[PDB]
């Protein structure tokens, strides 16, 4: 299964999942394409941000559909 | 209930950016475009002062200026950048305890009265690409001193001022308590180098400007971690380099430091501001992490700007928004809910510092 992640920037990830993956095994794969640390990602789908512990196909995440990716502030 | 300054040469650059903005050569950021785009003035029928003040109010309760920003037009351009990181605010507060961080703070059995100056310190950190501040005082990456001094000298001076006259009229001395303002986050990389300079730059106005702050006391200057206990005499002026983790019982940033009492001197403190914030800035959301919002938690500060009476939590160190509002918004309740149910702005009466040393209109400085 491919899904995007649209970034700020509008940049597009493609990921390769599985509808049992959690949404921390999406932050992890987003870490291994883009180098960014998964507590530092927001993924946003369907107006919610997605919690870390549930799967993408709780949230009916399916094949193509896109995550919105949103970096943490940090002061 | 609270006072906008600026240096002379912060006037200048704003000057120059209304004229730049009128003859269309340059164009607001984001958030100063929605300030003016909520009033009726076009850039060339509104006075200096009424320009200044909308630049001001783009501010917003709580920002990181050291991570959060982009220094162009999808929030503020850079020529806004190096006017506001200049613009500092003071007040008059109750100081409900002594400034400590965390759970360390002492309540004063009797609320201080006493003084705020937030200043923004040097912004030499970005999440995007250089600040103002960093191609200001930067040569090729390795910081200069004087480039620091001066920087320093146009954002603390107008405030020294201010208080150098209110302790005369209050016929009392200044006792000035300032933290190691620009040594956190500010500093970015130069996290390790960075102290000796703050240092240096307080030592370097007080000594130049010695002759022109006759009511100023006694300066308690405390970076907390990364210097050397020591007292300076500037003048007539006793300065202290006191690092609370350093020096043991070290007075803190909201109390009286030692040689001064609220019947000879009025107490000031300076507070290590934000660019792009209003004053206390993470406390806006309930966070109590910077000598920000530390300070602002430990004051008044949220009455001050939102005119609301708050109540001082004693157990937490909190100045917490009135009770009436939490219990009706219980959940969405904090000072900048407060500021959004009651549509507040940031935006009070604004002064320059002029060639002479006097506070004046910036319409009166302007014109000499
Ligand atoms: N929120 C910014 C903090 C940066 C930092 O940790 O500087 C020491």
């Amino acid at each position: 299964m491919q899904i995007f992640v649209k970034t700020l920037t509008g940049k597009t990830i493609t990921l390769e999942v599985e509808p049992s993956d959690t949404i921390e095994n999406v932050k992890a794969k987003i870490q291994d394409k883009e180098g960014i640390p998964p507590d530092q990602q927001r993924l946003i789908f369907a107006g919610k941000q997605l919690e870390d512990g549930r799967t993408l196909s709780d949230y009916n995440i399916q094949k193509e559909s896109t995550l919105h990716l949103v970096l943490r502030l940090r002061g | 209930a609270y006072q906008l300054l600026l240096s002379k040469e912060t006037l200048n650059k704003i000057l120059q950016y209304k004229q730049n903005l009128e003859k269309g050569l340059a164009t607001p950021g984001k958030f100063f475009l929605e300030e003016l785009s909520k009033q009726e003035k076009s850039i060339s029928e509104m006075d200096i002062t009424t320009f200044t003040q909308l630049l001001i109010q783009s501010k917003k309760p709580q920002v990181f200026a050291e991570s959060q920003v982009y220094h162009d037009g999808t929030d503020w351009t850079l020529e806004e950048e190096s006017i506001l990181g200049d613009v500092s605010v003071n007040m008059p507060v109750t100081m409900y305890n002594d400034g400590g961080h965390g759970s360390s703070f002492k309540n004063h059995p009797k609320p201080i009265s006493g003084y705020l100056a937030y200043v923004p310190g040097a912004l030499l950190a970005s999440g995007s690409g250089p600040t103002s501040d960093m191609k200001e005082v930067l040569d090729n990456g390795k910081l200069n001193q004087d480039k620091l001094n001066a920087l320093y000298e146009r954002r603390l001076l107008p405030q020294l001022i201010h208080f150098n006259e209110l302790a005369r009229q209050n016929e009392k001395q200044a006792a000035i308590t300032i933290p190691g303002i620009g040594t956190g986050c500010f500093s970015g990389a130069y996290y390790d180098v960075i102290k000796p300079y703050v240092r240096n730059a307080l030592i370097h106005i007080l000594e130049k400007h010695k002759d022109s702050l006759p009511y100023i006391d006694i300066i308690h200057y405390d970076p907390y971690m990364g210097d050397e206990p020591a007292e300076k005499k500037i003048g007539h002026m006793s300065f202290r380099v006191s690092p609370s983790g350093v020096v043991r019982g070290t007075t803190g940033q909201l109390d009286y430091p030692l040689g001064s009492n609220p019947d000879t001197h009025i107490l000031v403190s300076i507070v290590a501001w934000d660019h792009f914030s209003w004053p206390g800035n993470d406390y806006w959301g309930g966070a109590r992490q910077t000598d920000d919002g530390v300070k602002a938690a430990s004051t008044d500060t949220m009455g001050q700007v939102t005119g609301a009476t708050g109540v001082y939590d004693k157990k937490w160190g909190r100045y917490m928004p009135p009770e009436s509002f939490t219990k009706d918004r219980k959940g969405m309740s904090d000072w900048g809910d407060y500021v959004r149910e009651n549509g507040i702005v940031f935006n009070g009466p604004v002064l320059a510092l002029d060639k002479s040393g006097k506070l004046d209109t910036l319409e009166n400085v302007a014109s000499r």
